[PDB]
């Protein structure tokens, strides 16, 4: 016999669209002069990128 | 990189008045990095007696604060520009005497190109060239 077992956190993804916010280095912009592409409003990115191979 | 440029050396006479300009540029536009936040002290260096503090002028509203020995005879005015990244600072000493001959320096308190030093007004990095005022007959 078999019974349904629900698993949370399975490594399953589906193709979809979403809202992609912005992150940038603090040192990239001078922090004194404005930019046409607003960099101050972007969240500060992590110093060490977290890239995971699959 | 804030740079302060002063006026040329002046030779006056006792009882005259000297007005030394101080051009400041490179502050920046963002609040806390603008000329309307960093005071412009005026320091006198008499040869032999060391440096002397004369007063500071805060360029937002022109709030000045003179030293006790100079009250009633020194006046500071500003010419803060539109972008507030630059400006000009003036000092007038209206009761020049023979003991006022020295080199006058205008200074600010912005050490670094990316730090907000608005509330730390006594780190006098950007010294001006120095205007050698000579008062004699």
């Amino acid at each position: 016999n078999l019974w349904v077992t629900v698993y949370y956190g399975v490594p399953v993804w589906k193709d979809a669209e979403t809202t992609l916010f912005c992150a940038s280095d603090a040192k990239a912009y001078e922090t004194e002069k404005h930019n046409v592409w607003a960099t101050h409003a972007c969240v500060p990115t992590d110093p060490n990128p977290q890239e995971i191979h699959l | 990189h804030v740079q302060l440029w002063q006026s040329g050396a002046e030779v006056k006479k006792p009882g005259a008045s000297v007005k030394i300009s101080c051009s400041a540029w490179g502050f920046g536009t963002t609040s806390g990095y603008s000329f309307r936040d960093y005071r412009v002290h005026w320091v006198r260096h008499i040869a032999g007696q060391g440096f002397q503090w004369m007063g500071h002028m805060q360029p937002r509203y022109g709030a000045v604060n003179y030293a006790r020995q100079f009250q009633g005879r020194i006046t500071m005015t500003r010419e803060v520009s539109f972008d507030a990244s630059g400006g000009t600072a003036y000092m007038e000493l209206r009761s020049l005497r023979s003991d006022d001959t020295a080199v006058y320096y205008c200074v600010t308190h912005k050490l670094y190109d990316g730090e907000d030093a608005s509330d730390l007004t006594w780190r006098l990095d950007p010294w001006g060239q120095g205007t050698r005022v000579i008062v004699s007959s």
